[PDB]
């Protein structure tokens, strides 16, 4: 077993930056070392064969180095739509191997989220289970803290959230917050309110509605 | 698992690019001219690249059916692969495999035999590779033939070349011309899925040529022919495989009475040799010499003078 | 048109047998090396299996040697795998590839076409369709000249879902959320679709959810109040 | 080191009695027969046989200067090595390596280089192995040709083989006679050092034969030709040369799709194959498939039913 | 005729190094497997080295590994065998041989062409030939080959011209370290003095020929 | 290293007997088991290769079996010509090995010798040492005693004797006993005797001279 080690496991870089993604061989594996990229939900892309040939239909801001038991992926000027993870191969030996993974991230001017709100619908209420919804459209950084306030109760242990992958065009994030409770403890309260505190607010908002 | 070139002397060895042995290893300068040779493409590795196959006999043959052409000599043959099965244009290849990559006139016979009784007919033939009507990426080409009536249609029809021919009215040896590609596709268009032209990089090494000698049928013809790669290597890379620890591959020219070595020389992973010379020379070798694999060395490796 | 399309899949208890399938276009499968290569959720890439080219021959990590056969079929230009035995480590997206040279057996390049992939579960739990309710558009989900509105899909079981909208005629503006695991041991997820205030009145908005493990097929139509 | 065949299906090997491809496999009894080819011989660790030689493009060539006949379109070719060099009548060979190995009239070309100022010629010729100016192991052969006054003397010559003719005043498929030996030293003296004659001992096996069809060029001929193994076989084992661990090799022929199994043979040590089958037949194969070994058996296994 | 002619005896102090010649007639000695194969005094037989056929490639024993060198000359139809830092466990009749059949390399038939041998003695002892003594009277005469080393010694009888009842004993090694044997002959009684026999011995590791006649009383 | 053992090391029969020699291999070497024959002071002379095919020129009473770990060598009908030493060679593996040697002796009808004498030269008293030596001359068995006497003096210590290997066609062999002494020892006795003891002689037969 032909043991790849990818550096660094994340990174973040602004538009035009110089991305440099490291594999280190546990042994020689020659020039047979290829890279990956893969956008969540969907097949890997071969972008570097052989160490260094660009796969065509790569762009030229792809490139690779090395041989033996160094290789090295570099992306000359970041792009949003280079967002994703970066897998380096060995196909010197089987088993085939591959590195653990590399997540890139870009970095962007802050941008303030879009939050909105949204009651459960009475065709789920005759279910017995009343779900909110909040969401938080489009902003950067990823980092957003979103609580719930049922009558000016903060909530706990009833709420799941749920992250966008990064936008592959404007580097943005969209993130989804769904509060959970039995119709009978939704009929029972009035005021249901989603405060969100984010980088791109002088001061936390509060979206909310009368049940 | 690891990498080896076979056992075998020059002249037991077959050219890649016409059915005939080796005779001479040769060197000499190529700026003047490209070469990009389709047969006897492979990486040492095993990949076949260009129009490249494996069976030494059935380079420049040619099967299918016939057409006669009024009022001519000439027949037009709707190309058939190998087992006989109709050829398939849509493959990313440049020709059919074992396809002529020189530009010149190739003699040899037509034969045909008639599947309900067993007759059978055989007569001179030449193809000219360098013709309009020179098609074989789109599955046909044209010969001129000794007869006028003789050939039928719809029946299997095999072409076996013999060497090369020259309109002696020209410059004397002005054909064939072995590092110009035909265009397999005529007119209709530019060459396809070619293997790459290859060039030595590193300064002072030239390409090291597996040489024989065509035979000729008439005329004055240029009879060198040269290739890249002897067809036992082709066939051996492909059944081997074996990774490369480089891009370069030292090759030491060894006589097997003592193990001397007569001179080295360096094997490329995309599949051809240099060797560090400078000017036209016949290699002088002991004829029960052969290549011997010794290392895998760095791509900028500076090699002994031979 | 080089491409390769996946069938088979599903999810199946521990110990059962699964087979998946990919059929290739444009390229004759039997002349380059296959390989299937798989990815656990949230996990990376793991190599299962490869066949050679045209001398074929088979490959296989240790994880599945015995259990796993990798097979093709020259007449009908495809490649299966065959599980038996299965057991909760298999359960990933099974990826096929195609290596960008011709060779006899097993090559080194790199693998330059692949399928879209196939999911496997191997799990003991039941299957279990989706709830699909409305997320209206409302004054509460607008912003400038745009509306937000959706379809939550709740409690179904197991991944994944796939949900569009109108159809497939409606595809620009659509974040569906990646789904998440309840308490209740079951999946939930939201697609939500920005599109034009303008359109609200006239425009008819339709989640159509498709749910293979349960054969589960909902279109809501999502409507304001 | 371990014993292997090559990964090659049968269309993409050589027959090793005739340049040109392998096309099928058949079993028959050879019994009314002597089955004795001396092209095709060798044994599995090793060691080649009768007239056998590596390369596939040399079988059934001739070099040489030639001599014309006075009152005849014939010409006598005094017989050259491959690399033009004086022949030796002493070696202890049947013939030159290539020969042929079979009676009957084969057809190809004359062609001729002349040294001084580089013009050449081309003719058909056909020799005819089974009378008496076939003296191959003496140095001396005949050839009759088209032509009467082209060919000159002291002037490299070759023949290159294209097919086989037959004349159509006789009985169809009378000629040639593949399993018929020609005499090499004419009627001077008998054959010697040749390769054994081959027969099935075992009960219930018939040999297998890698069948190719011939050109025809005249006639009504019987085209088959089998050998006992590809060229490419030979080749092989002439460099792996791997140790027999016991007289016969078993072999499975395999559909690389699958791994399946179609049939399995025995190869023996000395260089033949048998399989378990008793009548004439065609064996119906997929065109991937090739041989595998597998292991190394008792003398008297017993083989399944093919 | 196929044979193989050997030459290059003699004998050399231990550390020194000595070569051996093997001369080929009636066959290519570079397609075929060659060996040199030796034999100890008195002792069995024992692989020493061996050359591949057309292709060439070297073996060796252990014992001679990095030691000896085995090669051979195509434009010469010879094969050699130069050995280097000798010992005593190296002194024995070295033989070249052939194998049956034609191969790339090394291959596995049997030897069927043999040299004649050729004796190679490892000691740092110095050289002395042998003094004749006549063995004088159906009747019996012979000569004693007395004082020598190290072997062989080639006696003839007449050079050869009677040589039927003729008995040359097998050497031996003497308290004193060296080798003495004795050849006699069975002549009739009435062989009269009218036949002249002259023994006609040969000890060439010191070049000596003797040419002693038997005499009765 | 692949040993061979070949038994028995030594064997004597009679002509027309078939004479039966087995070779055991250490392990497999499937058929590459070659047979020689080496007459003394002779090559080795090769008579079975490959088990069991028989050599050009070898008498058809040799025949050769076996594969894998146990051979055998056969002789058919012994001939006084066969006598010598037989060795079994592989060929399958490197190093090449031989097998110890067996020795092949023939049986005849008992053959007393005939006994000579020999007094030293005139010339060997010059150097100071002088030989006495007595012949024995086609007998048979090999079996024989030979006991030196000056003037009834059993010697012991000072005599040294020769077997020829038995000759090949009559089956007999040869001894020479030499007895060596000091120049100033041989001329102070006077009777020099050779009693020769064999099964072939009734009594013990002495050959004698006086100095």
């Amino acid at each position: 077993d032909i043991r790849l080690t990818q550096s660094p496991s994340s990174l973040s870089a602004s538009v035009g930056d110089r991305v440099t993604i490291t594999c280190r061989a546990s042994q020689s594996i020659s020039s047979y070392l290829n890279w990956y990229q893969q956008k969540p939900g969907k097949a890997p892309d071969l972008l570097i064969y052989g160490a260094s040939s660009l796969q065509s239909g790569v762009p030229s801001r792809f490139s690779g180095s090395g041989s033996g038991t160094d290789f090295t992926l570099t992306i000359s000027s970041l792009q949003p739509e280079d967002f994703g993870n970066y897998y380096c191969q060995q196909s010197f030996s089987t088993p085939r191997t591959f590195g653990q993974g590399t997540k890139v991230e870009l970095k962007r001017t802050v941008a303030a989220p879009s939050v909105f709100i949204f009651p459960p619908s009475d065709e789920q209420l005759k279910s017995g289970t009343a779900s909110v919804v909040c969401l938080l459209n489009n902003f950067y950084p990823r980092e957003a803290k979103v609580q719930w306030k049922v009558d000016n109760a903060l909530q706990s242990g009833n709420s799941q959230e749920s992250v966008t992958e990064q936008d592959s065009k404007d580097s943005t994030y969209s993130l989804s917050s769904t509060l959970t409770l039995s119709k009978a403890d939704y009929e029972k309260h009035k005021v249901y309110a989603c405060e969100v505190t984010h980088q791109g607010l002088s001061s936390p908002v509060t979206k909310s509605f009368n049940r | 698992k690891p990498f080896t070139v076979p056992i075998l002397t020059v002249e037991e060895m077959t050219n890649s690019r016409f059915p005939i042995p080796l005779e001479k290893l040769f060197t000499g300068p190529s700026g003047a001219f490209v070469v990009q040779p389709q047969n006897g493409r492979c990486t040492t590795d095993g990949v076949l690249l260009g129009t490249t196959q494996l069976s030494p006999v059935n380079i420049c043959t040619f099967r299918g059916d016939v057409t006669h052409i009024a009022g001519t000599h000439n027949y037009t043959m709707n190309l058939a692969s190998q087992n006989w099965n109709n050829y398939d244009p849509t493959e990313e290849i440049p020709a059919p495999l074992g396809t002529p990559d020189f530009v010149g006139r190739i003699q040899g016979m037509l034969t045909q035999t008639t599947r309900g009784d067993g007759s059978t007919r055989g007569h001179k033939a030449t193809v000219s590779t360098g013709d309009v009507h020179f098609t074989p990426k789109l599955g046909s080409i044209q010969f001129n033939t000794d007869t006028n009536n003789d050939f039928e249609t719809g029946q299997n029809t095999k072409f076996t070349p013999v060497g090369v021919v020259q309109d002696g009215n020209g410059a004397h040896q002005n054909e064939p011309q072995q590092w110009v590609l035909p265009s397999y596709s005529g007119r209709t268009g530019h060459n396809v899925h070619l293997a790459p032209a290859v060039a030595p990089t590193f300064p002072g090494e030239q390409l090291l040529f597996f040489r024989s000698t065509m035979p000729g049928c008439s005329g004055y013809p240029n009879m060198n022919l040269d290739c890249l790669l002897p067809q036992e290597w082709v066939q051996h890379f492909y059944q081997e495989a074996a990774p490369a620890q480089s891009d370069v591959a030292l090759l030491r020219f060894v006589n097997p009475d003592t193990g001397r070595v007569l001179f080295e020389c360096k094997l490329h992973k995309s599949g051809y040799v240099t060797v560090a010379h400078t000017g036209q020379h016949d290699l002088v070798i002991p004829p029960n010499g052969y290549f011997r694999f010794d290392s895998w060395v760095n791509q900028f490796y500076t090699l002994a003078p031979m | 048109q080089v491409q390769l399309v996946q069938s088979g899949g599903g999810m199946v208890q521990p110990g059962g047998s699964l087979s998946l399938s990919c059929a290739a276009s444009g390229f004759t499968l039997s002349n380059y090396a296959m390989t299937w290569v798989r990815q656990a959720p949230g996990k990376g890439l793991e190599w299962v299996s490869s066949i050679g080219g045209s001398g074929g021959t088979t490959y296989y990590a240790d994880s599945v040697k015995g259990r796993f056969t990798i097979s093709r079929d020259s007449s009908m230009n495809t490649l299966y795998l065959q599980m038996s035995n299965l057991r909760a480590g298999d359960t990933a997206v099974y990826y096929c590839a195609k290596d960008k040279t011709r060779t006899l057996r097993l090559g080194y390049s790199g693998m330059d076409v692949w399928g879209q992939g196939t999911t496997v579960t191997v799990s003991s739990a039941s299957t279990k369709g989706p709830s699909v309710f409305p997320l209206a558009p409302s004054s509460k989900s607008t912003s400038g000249g745009t509306a937000a509105l959706g379809c939550l899909v709740k409690d179904y079981f197991p991944e994944p879902v796939t949900v569009s909208w109108n159809s497939g005629a409606l595809t620009s503006g659509v974040h569906t959320f990646p789904a998440v695991l309840q308490s209740s041991g079951l999946y939930s997820l939201s697609s939500v679709v920005t599109v034009p205030s303008s359109s609200l009145g006239t425009q008819t908005y339709i989640c159509n959810v498709n749910h293979k493990p349960s054969n589960t097929k909902v279109d809501k139509k999502v409507e304001p109040k």
